[PDB]
């Protein structure tokens, strides 16, 4: 349970890319994961159904390697019963989002510091992922928690912190980069003292 | 030096409606209020440009339903001449 | 965990009210659940995403804190998308509703002076609270388990028990205060010896 | 803090009746009164959020008949940087 | 402590013809006047209830012969704390 | 929770059968659950809300006693409104199915030899029961996981194991033992070794 | 002290009504009752100002359903000679 | 470390009008001036992303008012190879 | 501090006459020249803002018969940041 980490070890080779993959089935989600540890060789994060009846895939490995996976369950998963509902392929994520992708994590505490709070769901979990990683890597902001799929069936959030301009900026990348898969995103500009650090409880 | 946001209104329940919202509504810093005569009010705050962005134009929001705007406006930098001249908050 | 007894300590003020919001989006659940703890000083009990994708806010105070916080919170969510679900505002709940509330309690003993039983369930968590608080009020039952909206998918059960004639009279107003919500009630008139006090298992 | 509530009136002999009602009328605390200029007067009283509630609309009832009223509004929590600094009566 | 009375006249003319009806209607103490701006200026009466309820209606009845009355009004019993805020003339 | 057992002790007698109903209300489950113990003596396994707001009756005992309580309680459930949605009813339930009916099982590790996988979803859960079953009493296969409607909201998947031709045979049972409640099923005959033993994780 | 809430209902019958659903709507206290003849009676409770104007406003909606309701009225805060002649429950 | 924000114009008289324009409108900071021949010359400013976007949109449009404006972006944030190997004024 | 005057000429001819116009027309001084390459060269002259303002629209009249004027624009108040940070006569 530790190749959820950012950086490797020096006896291990660096795999930065990551793949994500939600499937409607999960069955062709088992198909679609041995397919792609087949054609290239990519260390499979999870194969783990979620709520709403899906399956989420998450791979790791080098870019070309994560690419020709993802390719291959491009040509897996849209085969008839087209049940990919939204795919992602990550070159580089960023290194503040790999402990968020096993387990839903809540924050208890944030700082002393953080001025502004954005909490930003979308209907997919590979927006989720997207756009908590084109937001914080074009903004200074904190990734806070995270829920994938789980306990809230199929919908996924996540919360940034940071100054209200960065949050802001990071709500107009976010906003841009889902357009459609977007529900709903609140720029709260000072939360109450009675709900910093703790708003899921 | 700070950004500057004001709020004018014609009435001081509406000054106290809108100087609540905008420390309510973004991290600004309330530092008085102008009292020009007749009536007029005018509540200032005073902080980064985000911040007094937001903070005004949810205070004007905030005013208008309790009493008479008469102008908002927010300056991202006011001259040093100005804040040495005007009693804004941050007269050296 | 302490926050959702009945009576308060005595080096503490008393908070008879309740308020409880439920969401479509768990964004303007935050955006709701601090605006109302910006406008009155209501101690907030719980916001807690459960299934079915949607947001769930308990809120608890007096009854003038929690009215004003429930009309901010009411003038935040029906903000062009009418993402509020379902509201409810109890200006004094009932003390055996208090510790059914946090977490999903299920009951396994009774005692041998219950003849009959009834199972109440609405289609959200408010119709659910609010008939619960109904029956107890008007008829000396007893309320022995209790889910809300977690792992049934925004539906919302309970379980009352005590006499023929006034669990039947708490049936009745549950039908009325429900309305349109309830989905199907069942009057258990006499359970069998291998059910009683062990129904979910 | 506790609860905020204003009476502005057109008008003195307005803005007495309404702090008198508002004292009778609930327990609250009328800590004084602000001199916008122009005629206009606003008496600000102070209590927790029920009592207040309903003083000012005792006021705006029984100002309504002797004065103008121009506004009236109740912040139930006015914000630390709004008691710190505008007057109303619990600036520490 | 005793009663009190109030007109306010947009005008100091017919504000000093009403605080002179006023204390030669009855026995009255004028403790004084207050100026709101705008020309808004207020006599304050305050004696016992039937000396100020005959001293103002004489004092609106002889202050709209010369003026502009803006508003009468007569409070038998103020409550103390509208005579520990208000400057009334019995501030303890 | 040792009711889920194959073979009762010596001092108990034999309980072979077995009947599962599924019902989109969960009042009317409790109605049919102490229906089906008023009729007939049957032993009842389990009364438990799964998700997408269904409850689930398990129940146990003789032929006889198994078939009476389920007619009971089938003729109580189709009484106005629907509320019956799936049901199932085993004269003799196979060995290696009994321990995969409480508890979600996942597997953890394959034997040595072993060639070809298959995964089974349905979209109730008496369906996979009911597949589970009989491709068991079928082929010689190995049935490794089985997940019955909890977290993935109603559909229920399985996987057996064994040789290729075993279970081809058992897919060719399963496709018209299922019908139209057969989601996906999916024949790896080959799986990586970076994937044996552990589909889900 | 504490808040005055009444029903009057021309019936006993809607007044056990009203003073049950008082009750049971709010932690109230229903100090008694009186009958001043002629079939009217009246039930009253006596607590805080929001929890009597939540409890009157529900015994109302239940009083009309079965009787005659002649009154419902809330007072905040009863004068101490209120309480010190009329029977409210919290007579010294 | 702050937020960059650039304007390139075709002619040194519109980015030094632009150049004003940007730290007359909000608080940025501009580290200087680049020069990559050809006529084209490119004013850099530096401050945080309200600031600077709201600095280079009005040089933007007082820089079209005197020449030919190339382009105009603002990063939120760049990475720390851009400043490390750009001249982009926070070379360590 | 003082006010700024630029001339840009595509050719050293065309800003060589426009920069012995400036200086004749008024009392400017002709700090320099800039040279953004490509043909660009901008004379720079700089004084109070009645100066500038008729050398500079003399320079232009003088500049375009002989050559191809880019751009022509008057600061009458540069910001300390702009004389700070370009070379226009005035660096500290």
């Amino acid at each position: 349970p530790e190749r959820f980490d950012a950086t490797p070890p020096a006896g291990e080779p660096d795999r930065p890319a990551l793949g994500v993959l939600e499937l409607t089935s999960i069955a062709r989600g088992i198909t679609v994961a041995d397919a792609a540890l087949k054609r290239a060789p990519s260390l499979l994060l999870m194969s783990r159904p979620v709520s709403s009846g899906k399956h989420l895939l998450m791979m790791r490995g080098q870019v070309a390697e994560v690419e020709e996976s993802m390719i291959a369950a491009r040509e897996i998963a849209g085969a008839g019963s087209g049940a990919l509902l939204d795919e992602l392929e990550l070159p580089y994520a960023h290194e503040q989002l790999w402990r968020f992708l096993d387990a839903p994590v809540v924050a208890d505490a944030w700082e002393e510091d953080t001025e502004s709070v954005i909490i930003v769901e979308t209907a997919t979990v590979c927006a989720a992922i997207d756009s908590a990683d084109a937001a914080l890597k074009t903004a200074p902001v904190v990734l806070r928690d995270m829920r994938l799929a789980i306990g809230i069936a199929g919908k996924a959030f996540f919360t940034l912190t940071g100054e209200l301009a960065d949050v802001e900026a990071a709500a107009e990348v976010v906003r841009e980069r889902c357009g459609a898969r977007l529900l709903e995103l609140a720029c709260i500009a000072r939360p109450v003292d009675e709900l910093r650090g703790r708003l899921f409880f | 030096a700070d950004a500057l946001g004001m709020i004018e209104v014609r009435g001081f329940v509406g000054m106290v409606e809108a100087a609540d919202a905008m420390v309510k509504a973004a991290k600004v810093e309330l530092i008085g209020y102008e009292k020009t005569g007749g009536g007029y009010v005018t509540a200032v705050v005073r902080g980064d440009v985000a911040a007094v962005k937001a903070a005004t134009e949810a205070g004007q929001r905030a005013a208008e339903r309790v009493g008479e705007v008469v102008a908002v406006h927010v300056i991202p930098r006011p001259h040093v001449n100005v804040d040495a001249a005007l009693p804004l908050g941050r007269t050296p």
